[PDB]
């Protein structure tokens, strides 16, 4: 995966980022707050907003179809996203990765980007 | 904000 520097992290420390995801998670039980970013030095669009709440049981898949409309992608254009540095299964639903891969701050991170494979 | 989808 690529080498991330996440907005979200820069401006607000671990206890904020924390409190926020206590708060969120305790108010929006069944859904997953994920923060999207994009790789650096990917021309792809940048997502207006960063912070989603997903139905727990919505695949990667159908995931990528919702983000692929928001960063304004043809079927030409590739999009990849990356969970724990690494491309995650179509199937698996985001339910499954926050269970394996939240931070301890109660957010499920995501990069996305046009290239599969970083040094 | 939270967006949902």
């Amino acid at each position: 995966g690529p080498h991330m520097k996440w907005a979200y992290k820069e401006e607000n420390n671990f206890e904020k980022r924390r409190a926020e995801g206590d708060k969120i998670r305790r108010k929006y039980p069944d859904r997953i707050p994920v923060i999207v970013e994009k790789a650096p030095k990917s021309k792809l669009h940048d997502l207006d907003k960063k912070k989603y709440l997903v139905p727990s049981d919505l695949t990667v898949g159908q995931f990528y179809f919702l983000i692929r409309k928001r960063i304004q992608l043809r079927p030409e254009d590739a999009l990849f996203f990356f969970v724990n540095n690494v491309i995650p299964q179509t199937m698996t639903t985001m339910g499954q990765l926050y269970q394996d891969h939240h931070e301890e701050d109660l957010f499920l991170y995501i990069a996305y980007s046009d290239e599969s494979v970083y040094g | 904000d939270f967006t949902f989808l």
